[PDB]
């Protein structure tokens, strides 16, 4: 009775284990800091109790005496995937398994 | 030379990231 | 030459990516 949907069952196994892999391998969010900055590797641990993040840029001084500021940047980046299309695909697989088995 | 002594010359100062 | 000795000369410093 299920002999002919075993292909679809394998496909559902794969389409689920690869999302478990995506969930397990990548990092959900990170603070991203950019720029020529001194970051104390110990102060970064206080990141959870911090309220103000202050980034002071490097001031480069030219041989001709001109002063100019490096770029500094800060923000959170987060892991994301195509939920709409993977859910539509796994919904279709599940629906087809139930349809063909009645 | 006298002016260079009185003014000196600034040098590249590296930035800081602080979480307070 | 004396000033070049006292100041030296900086050279290209390659960046770093760190995950802490």
């Amino acid at each position: 009775d299920y002999e002919k949907v075993i292909t679809l069952i394998d496909l559902y196994d794969n389409a689920e284990s690869d999302t478990a892999n995506y969930m397990s391998d990548l990092n959900d969010a990170m603070l991203l800091i950019k720029g020529n900055l001194n970051l104390d590797p110990v102060e970064v641990r206080k990141q959870k109790e911090a309220n103000v993040l202050f980034l002071e840029p490097t001031v480069y001084v030219d041989a001709e005496g001109r002063e100019t500021e490096g770029s500094v940047d800060g923000g959170y980046i987060y892991k994301q995937y195509d939920v709409q299309g993977t859910e539509a695909y796994k919904d279709r697989l599940n629906s087809d398994i139930h349809m063909f088995t009645n | 030379i006298i002016d260079n002594y009185f003014n000196a010359r600034t040098r590249t100062k590296k930035g800081r990231a602080v979480f307070f």
